[PDB]
């Protein structure tokens, strides 16, 4: 005679960067 | 000698008896060395400019798969700061790129090609 | 032996004698004895597509078992199949239960382990069972290629389809199973056919049971076209061309229907490049009829021309004349691609998009903005199996065909346009395409039926407010004046046409006066023409 | 008694002849048994390419240890070894915590072992680690140790690096002459 | 019975004696020890630079807290190492 009571949950899942590095150009 | 005689077709001929492969052999052309600023754009020298990414467009090709046979198609029209650097090659067997490595040629192969032979056996 | 109410059993059935005819696959019985009797390195991984037989591998094997030529370590090994239907671990305790009492005579085989990768994994390394498996490549890579733990001991063996000739000859067998319903005569040419006619609703499907499927719904088709107590070679052609056929489309061999003439829909679309039309007629005549090579996309060519040529207009206008779709090319504006970066996102982009559509003819225009390591990736496509991608479902690329259409050489006749374009092939570009053709620019013969289609163009712009035109041939080359230019190309004759005639038209067309149902007339003046 | 469930035993194994013999490298031993008794930044890491027996050095402790050569410190320590390959958000710190539990409640010098150390980092075992009751032998490859604990190391101060590279031909034939009866005991001709 | 389970004890652990022979520091200490004891905002931070000792500090402030020798409000203050892991 119990019950079920469905929880809840959290999710994560970052993001990354660039870098672009110019060049001297001579 | 001429053109079309089987004249890359002898380097082939051996790239897969001694080095298995029909993938061995890295020509390239020096057909446009024949400037005094496009010479270090086989190697590539600097950390910071235009050709670093890119690499040496000699050692790139012998970093990996240390056993080719190089052809040089047509030397007889380049510049003359080529020759020491293809004659440091055979001076001892190494060579330092623009990264800083050191490439060891000391088991590969060379070959220098040119299309006289017109009139004069 | 309270495992047959959990798991089912290979003993009493071959010993009942309820198998299969098994044709073929020695060698692979011949890796999985060999492979089994191992000291370590042992208990193999069967590795094929999904719907081969390795079911059935396992059945010749065990006919093998009960026959008797058999070395020391596989004494007739009583194997078992585990219900993979039925489960969580509250009856796996009892379902190990009678493996340890084994001597490794109760050798079970799981089906699709990549589900069972804590339970079992100590009774592996101890050494009571060796559980065989099997499971699919690319199934088997992305829940055990990263976990070494015990990718020690499981050796996959790769098995495939086998060849036509004895998957066709293998039907033989065939000739009563899954006919119950109004029971046809599958004539042994329409059997020896049927399997031959298999890539005419797909080839991305497979061999071996897929032939069978295709007999099937063939036969379905059939008896539900005639509700004849016969088949025929021609009605189960049609019969399978029902489904991806526009009426059927293009039944039998066909070169004569559509092949042949080619240029009939092209000429007309784009005018000139003639020695590019023989050209390429000859390049599909020997390429597109399986007489190239083995598994290449097998059309592979490349010709020049600078701006206004039509370099983008005559790939278009065989578009809609190879596989008669608009869908029917690909095409890549690689302006983002010039990096070792810009090669992580396609390897996808292209590869859905072929994946989707296994039909698509392939355009890469100009090689200046192209990255040295895309020619790499391509190298692999052509001769070195299809492609590979990130998860690995590759996609062959049967139909597909390789163009290039590059102003590399613009100045150069003969000698300086192709020392030009031999340089910028970095490896295995030259012999493994086929001849260079050269542009045919803008000339005078060829420049009136341009402005036909423009024309025809503009016709068509205005016939919905039931206005049309009348247009001579001295206004027609009036224009071409400003109209040859053989440098730039005919884009100046397009602007120029909605230039001169556009601003008076526009110009009248609202103030009333050219009311509806009139035509309109050209009249020729030495710089303007008015109406 | 309780725990002793989710890993494996390579210490109880040695009295019953599971193992293989150690032929050859006298010396990667006493390298690390060098290592293992002293007071501060203990517990190695064996680095080298996969496929050289790694496992076999730890064995081959094993082995040494249940005859009983190595100095008194070490002498009458069991060693066990533990699992990564079941493990894996969430619920791999659990099971962590609930590993840690008999290795806090054995209060001696029970030696564990991991493999591929480099997947598990880094901030739930270092209050733990810089304590001095659990002796973490370890063993990965090197440019796995530049990828992981290198980059999120953060308490890399307490490692060591026993350089096992591989052995050459020579000596290959003598382990091979030396390996030899253990396949004349399944096929044998 | 929340800082029992989640938590050690540096004080009762020195009791045993499972510490370290801390010796010098004496600038450092004090500069920790007035900062500790203000009115507001009292937490300070051992900044260095790898490998210095800024764990013996706080193993010798313990150290002066069990035997006897800290200013007047500092008597028997227990101090508890957490963990975040
Ligand atoms: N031989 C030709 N047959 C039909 N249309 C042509 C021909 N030559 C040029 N055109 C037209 O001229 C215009 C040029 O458009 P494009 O096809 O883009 O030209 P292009 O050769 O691809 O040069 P770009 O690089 O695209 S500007 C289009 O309207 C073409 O239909
Ligand atoms: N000195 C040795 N004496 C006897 N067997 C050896 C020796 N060195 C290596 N082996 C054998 O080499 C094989 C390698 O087994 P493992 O040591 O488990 O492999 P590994 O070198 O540890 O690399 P991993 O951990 O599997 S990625 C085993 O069969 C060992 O018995
Ligand atoms: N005054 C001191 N008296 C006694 N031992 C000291 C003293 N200063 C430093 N040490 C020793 O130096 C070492 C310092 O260890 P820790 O302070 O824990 O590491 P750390 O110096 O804080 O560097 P990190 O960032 O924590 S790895 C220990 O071995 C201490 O015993
Ligand atoms: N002696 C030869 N043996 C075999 N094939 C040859 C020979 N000479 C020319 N060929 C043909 O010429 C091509 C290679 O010519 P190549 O050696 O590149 O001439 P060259 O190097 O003088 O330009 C091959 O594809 C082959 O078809
Ligand atoms: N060599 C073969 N001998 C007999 N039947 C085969 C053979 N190869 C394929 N088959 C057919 O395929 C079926 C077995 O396929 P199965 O092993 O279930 O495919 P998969 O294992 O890929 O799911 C059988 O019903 C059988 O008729």
């Amino acid at each position: 005679a119990a019950a079920a009571a469905a929880a809840a949950a959290a999710a994560a899942a970052a993001a990354a960067a660039a870098a672009a590095a110019a060049a001297a150009a001579a | 000698g001429p053109t079309g005689v089987g004249k890359t077709e002898l380097a082939k001929a051996l790239a897969d008896f001694l080095f298995d492969d029909e993938r061995a052999m890295v020509r390239i052309d020096m057909s446009e060395y024949g400037e005094k600023h496009t010479v270090a754009r086989l190697i590539g020298a600097p950390p910071g400019y235009v050709g670093y990414e890119a690499g040496g467009q000699l050692t790139e090709a012998v970093r990996r798969r240390p056993y080719t046979v190089v052809l040089f198609d047509e030397i007889e029209k380049a510049h003359p700061d080529v020759f020491d650097v293809l004659l440091q090659v055979l001076d001892e067997g190494r060579l330092t790129d623009g990264h800083g490595r050191t490439v060891d040629f000391r088991n590969t192969i060379l070959i220098l090609t040119s299309n006289l032979g017109s009139g004069g056996s | 032996q309270a495992l047959q109410k959990y798991s089912t059993d290979l003993t009493a059935r071959a010993r009942e004698g309820k198998l299969d005819p098994v044709i073929g696959r020695d060698n692979e019985i011949r890796r999985v004895v060999q492979v089994l009797s191992r000291r370590t390195k042992n208990n193999p991984v069967l590795i094929g597509e999904p719907g081969v037989g390795k079911t059935a591998i396992v059945e010749g094997l065990a006919q093998r078992i009960v026959a008797g030529d058999v070395p020391e370590s596989l004494r007739d090994k009583t194997i078992v199949a585990l219900d993979l239907g039925s489960m969580f671990e509250e009856r796996l305790k009892a379902v190990l239960d009678d493996i340890k009492n084994s001597a490794g005579q109760i050798i079970t085989f799981i089906d699709e382990l990549h589900t069972i990768v804590n339970m079992i994994k100590p009774m592996l390394a101890r050494g009571e069972l060796r559980l065989v498996g099997a499971t699919t490549l690319d199934e088997y890579r992305k829940h055990i290629e990263k976990d070494a733990a015990l990718e020690r001991r499981f050796q996959q063996v790769y098995v495939g389809e086998p060849s036509v000739e004895d998957t066709i000859g293998i039907l033989r067998g065939l000739k009563d199973r899954y006919e119950v319903h109004h029971g046809v005569r599958i004539t042994d040419s329409a059997l020896v056919a049927a399997a031959t006619l298999s890539d005419r609703y797909i080839t991305a499907r497979f061999l071996p049971d897929k032939a069978i499927d295709l007999v099937d719904e063939a036969a379905s088709r059939l008896r539900m076209e005639i509700d004849k107590e016969e088949v025929g070679p021609d009605d189960i052609a049609d019969v399978v061309s029902a489904w991806t056929g526009i009426p059927a489309g293009r039944l039998l061999e066909g070169e004569t229907a559509k092949l042949l003439r080619m240029e009939d829909e092209l000429g007309k679309r784009v005018i000139g490049q003639k020695a590019a039309v023989t050209a390429v007629s000859d390049a599909v005549r020997r390429s597109r009829a399986g007489v190239s090579d083995p598994n290449r996309p097998t059309g592979a060519f490349m010709f020049l021309g600078p701006t206004g040529v039509g370099k983008t207009e005559l790939a278009k206008a065989l578009a809609d004349f190879l596989f008669d779709d608009e869908r029917a090319m690909v095409r890549i504006d690689m302006s983002e691609y010039g990096e070792k970066h810009t090669v992580a996102r396609l390897i996808g982009q292209l590869t859905e998009a072929v994946r989707r559509r296994p039909y698509t003819v392939v355009l890469f225009d100009e090689i200046e903005k192209a990255h040295p390591d895309v020619f790499d990736v391509l190298l692999q496509v052509l001769d070195e199996g299809r492609l590979t991608d990130g998860h690995g479902r590759t996609v062959d690329f049967r139909n597909t065909i390789l163009i290039l259409t590059s102003n590399l050489g613009s100045g150069g006749s003969a000698e300086q346009v192709l020392a030009a374009v031999r340089a910028t092939f970095k490896p295995e570009f030259i012999n493994r395409l086929d001849d260079v053709l050269i542009f045919e620019g803008l000339n005078p013969e060829e420049l009136v039926r341009i402005v036909d289609i423009q024309l025809a163009q503009l016709g068509k712009r205005l016939a919905q407010r039931r206005l049309q035109l009348q247009v001579s041939l001295p206004a027609k080359r009036w224009l071409a004046q400003r109209g040859f230019d053989p440098v730039y190309g005919a884009r100046p004759l397009r602007r120029l046409v909605q230039q001169a005639i556009g601003d008076q038209l526009a110009k009248m067309l609202l103030a009333g006066q050219v009311h509806d149902g009139d035509t309109v007339p050209v009249n020729v003046s030495p710089d303007a023409d008015s109406l | 008694q309780a725990l002793q469930k989710y890993s494996t035993d390579l210490t109880a194994r040695a009295r019953e002849g599971k193992l293989d013999p150690v032929i050859g490298r006298d010396n990667e031993i006493r390298r690390v048994v060098q290592v293992l008794s002293r007071r501060t930044k203990n517990n190695p890491v064996l680095i080298g390419e996969p496929g050289v027996g790694k496992t076999a050095i730890v064995e081959g402790l094993a082995q040494r240890i249940v005859a009983g050569d190595v100095p008194e410190s070490l002498r009458d320590k069991t060693i066990v070894a533990l699992d990564l390959g079941s493990m894996v958000r969430g619920e791999f710190e659990e099971r962590l915590k609930a590993v840690l539990d008999d290795i806090k409640n054995s209060a001696g010098q029970i030696i564990t072992f991991i493999d591929e150390l480099h997947t598990i980092v880094g901030n739930m075992i270092k209050p733990m680690l810089a304590r001095g009751e659990l002796r973490l032998v370890g063993a990965t490859t090197l440019d796995e140790y530049r990828k992981h604990i290198e980059k999120d190391a953060a308490l890399e101060r307490r490692f060591q690096q026993v350089y096992v590279g591989e052995p050459s031909v020579e000596d290959t034939i003598g382990i091979l002459r030396g390996l030899k009866d253990r396949y004349e005991v399944h096929h044998g001709v």
